[PDB]
RNA sequence: AUCGAGAGG
């Protein structure tokens, strides 16, 4: 299991990683140090030779440099070492082990080896400083959010090794996931963000900005956007520079919401030809979803002009971005004083219920559902009253929070935040459960020490009026550590588990493969699938569509 | 180095599992994160 | 250990032009210029007094990474001006503008009391 | 006086200098602020050798302490980058080179201030290298307190250096830039839960201008000509002189611009 | 251990204020913030960097060696 | 702290006792001592089954009999409800471990994100002893400039962090920049 | 009406009209024979297994079905022309890149299908976050141990 | 990383001319992305972001007492008494521009501590190594230049890929690589075989 | 068991190269470019082995037997030319 | 060099829609019972009215960079306060003899009603649109 | 449930629709009643539906039941992907585990079934066994190294 | 080595 399945293996480096914009997605940024240090064997040919004089000359040291060099007798030279390695020639049929250099394939993992997306083939970038660089993007398939993330690169050494990198496990090539029909890698964080941003009609972009935002699309037409609005001043609305971002020949229709071709509401998306005609750019549309501009692009234009777009987007987004500026702030997190006393009365108007509720369960007058015992039947009522409630007072903060406000904002690009953060930060963060089940009476009769005997109501029981800005009192507090201890010990229980099913699902389908008949066997070839999936075709390039006569009256059908 | 004085192992029916008999004599968020949490606790 | 030298920011090495100028390509007056070892500050100034003259059509500035200071900026000009010639006549008139505020505050300072 | 841009002072003092800049662009006035931090060249210790250290206090500590000190540079101009002069370690106009031994005879605990610090290379009549104190008593900044039996030996080599090497060669802590005090322009969008006026103060910079008549329309066109800005020098080069060296160091890096495309 | 020489965002010094400021505080009876202002460490971070420190160098000086 | 009739039920140990106590502290006479509390009896020691027996109040005031304008930040306390109990718990924050007593507001924060930064700041650099340039231990972190944070839990001053900080209190901006 | 489908019969279509330039007042040219027959040979011309043996052929037929009642929705004659106008070499078009679309959509032989299986439930899984029933990973566990004791069984009667 | 739950790595060194500016001219030592804190949820760190800027400028200590009653509306008249913004969000200035950021950012003295981690500590590259003897495979840990391992949920990965040759390479030639004889006829490695 | 041999006539396998054959191929004639066997396809500008790979199968140059195996084990055998590669 | 279509509007509605540079503008036209038209204007850039008569008219002149205006060089295409440049994403007829043209330029959308100017309204994607006081 | 079925005019209507849920499972005897439809009743257990069903009703209610933990999640899992091990369980006759109960147990390979668990047991039943692999697996030729038939390995490469 | 402890993801 061990050593023979699996080996430490030589070439392997790893680093503290960071996400640098700039860097293309496809390639890595890999530290100069790792790279020095790191060598791939490359035969001497005509025209390899002459470069490659000059990296031996330069040496060891320095990158483009040569850790060794390899007769053809193949008594191994030592670079730093050899007097003659100041006069050595070159020959031919000998192999010089080559510093690790630019646009070289290699393979990088993070260590949850749950999916081959996870260990993807990346261009060598060469990078002064020490940690591993990688795009914004790539970060969802690598599922890597890097505060201390380190990840693990391999170097081939060998030509076919290294066509087989490049062949089937770039990053463009795995785009588009094979489970999910979906895209993998999509558009994220501020880029997200500012791209809702710089959709809007409201934002507008000047002349200056618009130029360079122009320039720092990699690839420009040179032709500049005529003016959205001329006469007045020269003034550009920030979808046509995206636009220009956008792969010419492109077209993207999307209604999710009353999208009417005026759009009023600005929701839902025309592009065509690469050109924007309406909407506001929300996650969906740069989303890994099926039917985002992603697989769109992958699939019509092929992967490696939705990498470079993946990059574009970036660019220009974070530029204007860094234009405006963004900032969470506690203001987001207060909330209005009308609204608040509004709040209260809810939160109040749940209490009293609950106490009613028990009341009549009290007076043994009650309605017990068949099959549900009258205990059971009053606490699953009243934990539904408490969780109608923490949903309904967050609706209310939701309504109540303006436009401006920022959190909002990451919410409506999909960026980052949920509705369920906004209201147990706004008003109310709910019950705390724990093994499914209202806190319990460690002593008899009393949740806590402090609580008095045989109290079912909501507060000996834990659901938290208080907001989170409002503060807690030390009940709640503890009330929420249980929820919370009892939530991380599952997660590393399901993490546990995961591991031995994984692996189990994998031990039992490695055999099982595609084969020249389209038969889909075993080793044995025992045929799990004559064809495969059902259909004898690859899961990706397949997206929902609609069919069209199934659904609609009969009428409308032969109409 | 004080908190590493102040330690609680359990050997090893819901240890990890903050109790309210826990209230008042143990930290209710100190606890190891990753396999054994909540097994130690600091009082 | 990998971090380089505030210096190599700082000053030319191995002899690397401040200066390189290659043509644009798709626009016919448009010229990049990679300036090297020069920081945001001066780009910015440059292309501002670019953007001011009539003649140059396209100006802008940018930079492939922070890390290295490495600046690019890219002119396009009207028919009849050499975009060397408008990048120089913009640098020119900071010099002027420059040497003009310096002297009303030598006078301005001159006039203050304290 | 001049034609372009016109500088009014609104306060001098030695320390800082409050000026009202009209008729500038505002690219110009961000680029000299960011020279003037940075582009500005002043001395500070490049090299410190510590004899013997007997303080608490690591030599590496020590000298970094050290490197921070302000050294003065009014005749910086006249001292020459060691990179660039022709001696192989220091020469000295190149180098200004400072000694400090302080052992801790008192019973009471020893302190060591720049006021000790002393140069043993030639000054040439340049008055560099002088340390730089604002107290009222002369102490200078404690680079160490001393044990009492405790002796601390070390020479420094003080070298030209630019604030984008180091942070200890800026000149300038502090530069205060206000432009759209009435936010005419309306570059930035506030943030207010119920109203923007009461949640952001109003700045002393607004009141200069004119409030703005609520009839008048925005202008797309405009782009401020005024801007109101404060300088702080730390004194190794005076407020006077850092803000005509920015400008100046803002006019050679142009002239070598100029000077390369004519050699181009 | 010792005053930090600078504030690290302003850059302006600190070293010369700290020794006065700490019998500035005793010889009025000041508030801190008061004492503060009259050093002219305006700005919040260069008051930050004095009022946050501590000299543990007192407590290295204690040590005979 | 134990609590008892008197008119109204009343914490046992009163003002005058911490007044003592106090006066006490300053000297650095009549010496107050928490064993001087035990002996008086004002504060007992209590078992967890013994904890089942007894009934406690969060807070002093609560206690108090209560016989109208309330500000909106105010985290919404129920009233206790309870006509007798047998104690008063000292204060919250002490059922807090030294690592939570670190942390600036739990009270205002997630549970887990607590846990987390109980786990970070035993391996946050801090200056471990004033002894630390005569010891040698195998591997040693000192801050050059440790700093005191600017919030400080009332726990903290007997938990001595203040006098032996591990941070720095840097200014710090919530921004999009370059996307770093 | 929404199911996984080979080729995005609407994206090629929209692309035909922006490609072709199409206007509606312009009769089609196509025939009316044309177009049913142009289909019909466009259901002819995609294999998922290459030969002839009438079992494979009809598993074929069967593998294709789905598909063709997709086509035959998306395209049919008084549909072809309400939509669009499409000239008849639009259509040809249409018709080239569904079939090209198609074979590229074929699975390459030798991809290993269960170890992109396992790890395509393996990352959802892991991932995976715990009116009642056995959930998530007890639930997974259980089905994947083919264990006799259940803890929930449940029975829907209809 | 914070003193509240949020930890991270420093992707850059920005010069403090680059860096955003406000009017008062203090630049932020550190700059952290918004998006991170509304999935984590901390209110907080700026809660203390706002209680340590009222604190610094009143020059009075600030207590972030838990279960204490404290009013973020009067640490925000504090704050409008010094003439800061109540929310502390702050004008800034974008470094290279020198215009307005359009939208205010958030600028608070926030306590953060250096987590023991250092990334030039932990980085080890091995480009070849020495091997234990018995495996013949390579050794374990940065100390002794060691190779890392290769998962073999890490080799699912890749024969999900499908590059047969990628494994071997890695399997074989990487890693303990090994040329025997074994006779035929006894099916076994009986042979031994002197080659001179 | 031996002599499984598939009639070139009767051949039923994908035409299209499998991605899997394209890569072997093209990382088996960029192994010999880096020999420096000698390369049939006139070449322009490019050092790398794999690119000139690319190249000649695009020229269709490389001469290579790609043999299509079944489960059964008769063995069918495609040229590279045969292979339609898009 | 022909203008496609010039008509005389006057707005119903000024609303200030969800974004307050860009309001909407309902309109109704003037001497024409079948010509309706629905635009986002910028009330920063222009002044509106709730009741007001605006002229209206559509160019296809008066691909190539956006020059920057020299006044020597520049003529005005129009005396016009407001123009726009932009593509049509659809041409459609709400009823026959009734055709309803749609226009967006950057995002910015138009609705245009009636057949009198349909054969006024082209193909072609480029338009600009002129609004005069 | 409120399930949807067709209308008269054929548009897709909804109609409600009474269920009953039960706690135990017995399959057999709940069929067998008035008042059900024996076509629609399903077992949440899959071993009950096969048993009176038959294996491919049991392969059917596989598919179900892994659909409905990864619907929970929200999550989406192509049919063909969850399909590969309801086939490898519905394949045997028998339902087979993930388990080495089964799994490991099937006979092809020799290391394939030695890698999961209990690896030195299997190894000394099959020298008993005088075993012959193959060795065709993906595990057994990385434990020998030797390339697999997998992907690029898979298809020999011969000269023209 | 071995065993343990601890810690990061
Ligand atoms: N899948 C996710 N969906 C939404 N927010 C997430 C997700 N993963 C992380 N976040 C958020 O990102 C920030 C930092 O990540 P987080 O603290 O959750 O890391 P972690 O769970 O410890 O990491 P790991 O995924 O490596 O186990 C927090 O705001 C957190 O809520
Ligand atoms: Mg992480
Ligand atoms: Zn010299
Ligand atoms: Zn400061
Ligand atoms: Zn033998």
């Amino acid at each position: 299991r061990g050593n023979l399945m699996g080996k430490r293996v030589d070439f392997s480096a790893r680093t503290v990683i960071s996400g640098d914009p700039n860097l293309e997605l496809d390639q890595v940024g890999v530290p100069k140090s790792i790279a020095k240090t790191l060598t791939y064997p490359e035969v001497v040919t005509p025209y390899n030779i002459d470069r490659l004089t000059q990296l031996v000359r330069n040496g060891p040291n320095e990158h483009p440099g040569a850790k060794y060099v390899i007769r053809d007798s193949g008594d191994r030279i030592d670079l730093r070492y050899s007097k003659r390695a100041g006069d050595i020639q070159l020959q031919y049929g000998w192999k010089v082990e080559r510093h690790i250099m630019d646009n070289d394939p290699v393979l990088f993992n993070r260590q949850p080896s749950l999916h081959k997306m996870s260990m993807m083939a990346h261009r060598v970038k060469v990078i002064p400083y020490s940690t591993f660089r990688l795009n914004l993007s790539v970060t969802s398939p690598y599922n890597a959010d890097f505060d201390g993330d380190e990840m693990n690169l391999h170097v081939p050494q060998s030509e076919e090794t290294r066509a087989e990198l490049s062949q089937l496990c770039a990053v463009p090539l795995q785009i588009v996931s094979p489970q999910s029909n979906k895209p993998c890698m999509g558009i994220v964080q501020d880029t997200l963000c500012g791209i809702r941003k710089l959709t809007l009609r409201d934002t507008f972009i000047e002349l200056d900005q618009v130029l360079n935002m122009l320039y720092w699309v990699p690839d420009w037409d040179g032709v500049i956007p005529t003016p959205a609005i001329i006469k007045p001043k020269p003034l550009w609305s920030g979808k046509q520079i995206l636009s220009v971002a956008i792969p010419n020949g492109i077209h993207l229709q999307r209604f999710d919401e009353g999208t009417t071709l005026l759009s009023p509401k600005d929701n839902g998306m025309l592009i065509i030809d690469g050109q924007i005609i309406f909407g506001v750019v929300e996650k969906k549309t740069v989303g890994s979803s099926n039917g985002g501009l992603i697989h769109v692009v992958t699939r019509e234009k092929g992967p490696q002009v939705c990498a470079k777009l993946f990059g574009n987007i970036q660019k220009v987004v974070n530029f204007w971005l860094l234009h405006n500026g963004f900032s969470t702030g506690i203001g987001d997190t207060i909330a209005d004083g009308p609204t608040m006393r509004e709040i209260t009365e809810t939160i109040a108007e749940a209490k009293k219920k609950v106490l009613d509720v028990t009341k009549e369960a009290q007076a043994n007058l009650l309605t017990a559902k068949h099959g549900m015992t009258l205990r059971e039947s009053f606490e699953d009522n009243v934990v539904r009253f408490l969780n109608e409630a923490r949903d309904k007072a967050g609706r209310l903060a939701e309504v109540n929070l303006k436009d401006l406000n920022n959190v909002k904002q990451m919410v409506m690009a999909g960026s980052k935040g949920s509705f369920i953060n906004i209201a147990q930060m706004s008003a109310c963060v709910g019950q705390q459960s724990v093994e499914g089940k209202r806190i319990a009476f460690g002593f008899v009769d009393r949740t806590l020490p402090h609580f008095s005997k045989d109290d079912y109501s909501p507060e000996s029981k834990g659901f938290v009026e208080n907001s989170y800005l409002r503060g807690l009192t030390p009940q709640e507090f503890f009330f929420h550590a249980m929820g919370g201890r009892e939530g991380l010990i599952d997660t590393a229980v399901k993490t546990a588990e995961t591991g031995y099913i994984q692996r189990r699902l994998v031990k039992a389908l490695e055999d099982i493969m595609v084969h020249y008949d389209n038969t889909t066997r075993n080793s044995l070839g025992n045929v799990i699938q004559f064809i495969y999936g059902e259909d004898g075709m690859d899961a990706a390039h397949i997206e929902k569509q609609s069919l069209d006569t199934i659904g609609g009256s009969d009428a409308a059908f032969e109409k | 180095t004080l908190s590493h004085l102040r330690r609680t192992n359990t050997p090893i029916a819901k240890p990890r599992q903050l109790h309210n008999t826990h209230w008042g004599l143990v930290c209710p968020a100190e606890t190891p994160e990753g396999q054994a949490c909540g097994l130690v606790k600091n009082l | 250990m990998n971090a380089p030298d505030r210096f190599e920011l700082f000053l030319l090495g191995e002899g690397e032009s401040k200066l390189k100028i290659d043509p644009d390509t798709k626009a016919p007056n448009a010229v990049v210029i990679t300036f090297e070892k020069e920081d945001h500050t001066l780009g910015n100034l440059i292309r501002a007094e670019l953007l001011n003259d009539r003649k140059v059509l396209f100006a802008a500035y940018k930079v492939e990474h922070p890390f290295f200071a490495r600046f690019k900026l890219r002119i396009q000009t009207t028919e009849g001006y050499d975009p060397k010639d408008a990048l120089k006549n913009a640098c020119n008139s900071i010099i002027n503008k420059l040497g003009a505020l310096k002297t009303n505050f030598e006078t301005e300072w001159n006039l203050q009391t304290l | 006086s001049e034609e372009g841009p016109q500088v009014k002072i609104r306060e001098a003092s030695k320390d800082n200098v409050d000026f009202i800049l009209s008729n500038v662009d505002l690219a110009m006035a961000n680029s000299l602020r960011r020279v003037m931090i940075a582009e500005i060249p002043t001395l500070a210790i490049d090299s410190v050798e510590v004899e013997t250290n007997t303080t608490v206090l690591a030599d590496e500590f020590i000298a970094h302490r050290l490197g921070l000190i302000p050294l003065q540079s009014m005749d910086i101009e006249q001292l020459e980058y060691s990179r660039d002069c022709f001696c192989e370690d220091h020469c000295d106009k190149c180098s200004v080179v400072l000694t400090l031994q302080a052992f801790g005879e008192s019973e009471s605990t020893t302190n060591v201030y720049s006021k000790d610090l002393v140069i043993v290379s030639n000054l040439m009549g340049r008055n560099i290298g002088h340390p730089i104190i604002q107290d009222k008593e002369g102490n200078g900044v404690l680079i160490c307190k001393l044990r009492k039996g405790q002796e601390l030996k070390l020479t420094c080599v003080a070298k030209k250096g630019i604030a984008k090497e180091h942070a200890k060669w800026g000149p300038a802590a502090a530069i205060e830039f206000e432009y759209d005090p009435w936010n005419k322009l309306k570059h930035t969008d506030y943030w207010y839960e119920q109203d923007s006026a009461k949640e952001w103060p109003q700045s002393k910079n607004c009141e200069y201008e004119d409030p703005p008549n609520e009839g008048d329309p925005f202008d797309y066109k405009a782009q401020a000509d005024t801007f109101y800005m404060n300088v702080e020098s730390v004194g190794s080069i005076p407020v006077d002189q850092v803000v005509v060296r920015g400008i100046d160091t803002l006019q050679k890096k142009v002239a070598s611009i100029l000077l390369a495309l004519t050699q181009m | 251990m010792i005053v930090p020489v600078r504030c690290f965002s302003c850059g302006k010094v600190v070293g010369d204020k700290w020794e006065s400021y700490l019998n500035l505080l005793q010889e009025d009876e000041l508030d801190e913030g008061t004492a503060l202002s009259r050093l002219g460490l305006k700005r919040y971070c260069c008051r930050r960097m004095i009022l946050t420190h501590v000299d543990l160098i007192e407590k290295f000086l204690r040590y005979n060696p | 702290f134990i609590v008892e009739d008197d008119g109204h039920k009343e914490l046992k140990v009163r003002k005058g006792h911490i007044a003592k106590l106090m006066a006490t502290e300053y000297q650095d006479v009549e010496e107050y001592t928490w064993s001087s509390l035990l002996n008086e009896g004002l504060v007992e020691y209590i078992d967890a089954e013994e904890e089942e027996s007894i009934l406690i109040a969060m807070q002093p005031e609560d206690l108090e009999p209560a016989e109208l304008d309330v500000d909106p930040a105010k985290r919404i306390r129920v009233s206790h409800h309870a006509t007798t109990f047998t104690h008063c718990e000292i204060h919250p924050s002490m059922i807090l471990g030294v690592a939570a007593s670190i942390i600036p507001f739990p009270d205002h924060n997630q549970s887990p994100r607590n846990t987390y930064q109980s786990a970070m700041g035993k391996q946050a650099m801090g200056v471990f002893l004033t002894n630390y340039n005569v010891r040698m231990d195998t591997m040693a972190n000192i801050l050059y400039y440790p700093q005191k944070p600017l919030g400080t839990t009332r726990a903290m001053e007997y938990l001595k962090f203040r006098e032996l900080p591990a941070g720095q209190n840097a200014i710090v901006a919530i921004a999009c920049y370059s996307g770093y | 009406a929404n199911w996984p489908l080979p080729v995005n019969i609407r994206r090629i279509i929209q692309n035909a009209q922006q490609t072709f330039h199409i206007d509606h007042t312009k009769p089609s040219d196509l025939t009316i024979k044309d177009i049913v027959l142009g289909v019909k040979d466009l259901q002819e011309n995609l294999l998922v297994l290459r030969g002839k043996n009438e079992i494979i052929q009809n598993a074929q037929r069967d593998a294709v079905t789905l598909f063709c009642c997709l086509l035959r929705s998306r395209l049919a004659t008084r549909r072809v022309l309400q939509e669009y106008r499409l000239t008849k070499q639009a259509f040809d078009w249409v018709l080239s890149n569904i079939e090209a679309q198609f074979l590229r959509s074929v699975v390459h032989p030798g991809e290993m299908v269960g170890v992109l299986a396992a790890q395509s439930i393996g990352e959802p899984a892991t991932q995976m976050t715990l009116k009642k029933v056995t959930s998530g990973v007890p639930r997974l566990k259980e089905i994947l141990n083919v264990a006799k004791n259940m803890k929930t069984p449940s029975l829907t009667v209809y | 990383a914070s003193r509240h739950g949020q930890k991270g790595t420093i992707g850059i060194t920005y010069r403090r001319e680059d860096m955003p500016f406000t009017a008062e001219g203090i630049v932020p030592d550190l700059i952290i992305n918004p998006h991170a804190i509304p999935s984590r949820m901390t209110v907080a760190h700026l809660i203390e972001c706002l209680l340590s800027k009222v604190a610094a400028l009143s020059g009075n200590e600030g207590d972030a007492s838990p279960f204490t009653d404290i009013t973020v509306e009067g640490i925000s008249k504090l704050l409008r008494e010094h003439g800061y913004q109540s929310r502390g969000f702050e004008v800034m200035y974008n470094g290279h521009t020198g215009k307005k950021l359009m939208a205010q950012i958030f600028f608070g003295p926030t306590y953060y501590q250096r987590l023991r981690h250092m990334v030039d500590d932990k980085i080890h590259a091995r480009a070849r190594g020495p091997m234990q003897v018995l495996t013949r495979q390579p050794v374990e840990g940065r100390s002794r230049d060691g190779g890392l391992r290769f998962g073999e949920m890490e080799r699912d990965c890749m024969i999900a890929h499908g590059a047969a040759s990628f494994l071997k390479e890695r399997l074989m030639e990487a890693s303990d690589a090994f040329r025997v004889h074994i006779c035929g006829i006894c099916g076994l490695m009986t042979v031994i075989a002197k080659l001179n | 068991l031996k002599e499984k041999a598939i009639p070139k006539d009767q051949r039923a396998t994908t035409p299209y190269m499998t991605k899997y054959e394209r890569a072997r191929i093209l990382g088996t004639r960029a192994l010999q470019i880096s020999m420096n066997a000698p390369v049939f396809v006139d070449l322009e500008g490019e050092t790398d082995p794999l690119r000139i790979a690319m190249k000649e199968l695009a020229e269709k140059k490389i001469p290579l037997v790609i043999r299509r195996y079944l489960p059964d084990g008769s063995f069918e055998d495609w040229s590279v030319e045969e292979l339609i590669v898009d | 060099s022909n203008t496609l279509f010039d008509d005389i509007f006057q707005v119903s509605e000024v609303d200030p829609g969800r974004y307050n540079k860009v309001c909407r503008i309902e309109a109704a036209s003037t001497t024409q019972d079948q010509c309706k038209l629905t635009l986002d204007i910028n009330v920063e850039l222009f002044p509106v009215a709730a009741q007001d008569s605006l002229t209206v008219t559509i160019a296809s002149s008066l691909t190539r960079s956006w020059r920057p205006p020299q006044a020597g060089d520049r003529s005005l295409a129009d005396d016009y306060d407001y123009v726009m440049y932009g593509t049509a994403y659809k041409f459609e007829e709400v009823s026959k003899d009734l055709i309803a043209v749609y226009y967006s330029f950057g995002g910015l959308l138009m609705r245009l009603e009636g057949n009198y100017r349909n054969l006024n309204n082209l193909k072609q994607e480029n338009a600009y649109l002129l609004i005069r006081r | 449930y409120d399930r949807k079925v067709p209308s008269p005019t054929g548009e897709y209507v909804k109609e409600p629709e009474w269920v009953l849920e039960t706690d135990g499972v017995n399959l057999s005897e709940v069929m067998t009643v008035p008042g059900i439809d024996p076509t629609r009743i399903y077992t949440n257990s899959f071993i009950d539906i096969m048993e009176v069903l038959g294996i491919e009703a049991g392969r059917a209610a596989l598919y179900k039941e892994v659909y409905n933990v990864i619907a929970s999640d929200g999550s989406y899992v192509n049919y063909r992907h969850m399909a590969l091990l309801v086939d490898v369980m519905t394949t045997q006759g028998g339902l087979t585990s993930v388990t080495r109960h089964g799994f490991n147990r099937s006979n092809t390979g020799a290391l394939m079934r030695c890698s999961f668990e209990e690896t030195v047991e299997i190894l000394f039943e099959a020298g008993a066994s005088a075993e012959l692999d193959d060795c065709r697996g993906v595990s057994e030729n990385v434990i020998l190294g030797q390339m697999a038939p997998i992907g690029t390995g898979a298809f020999d490469v011969m000269i023209d």
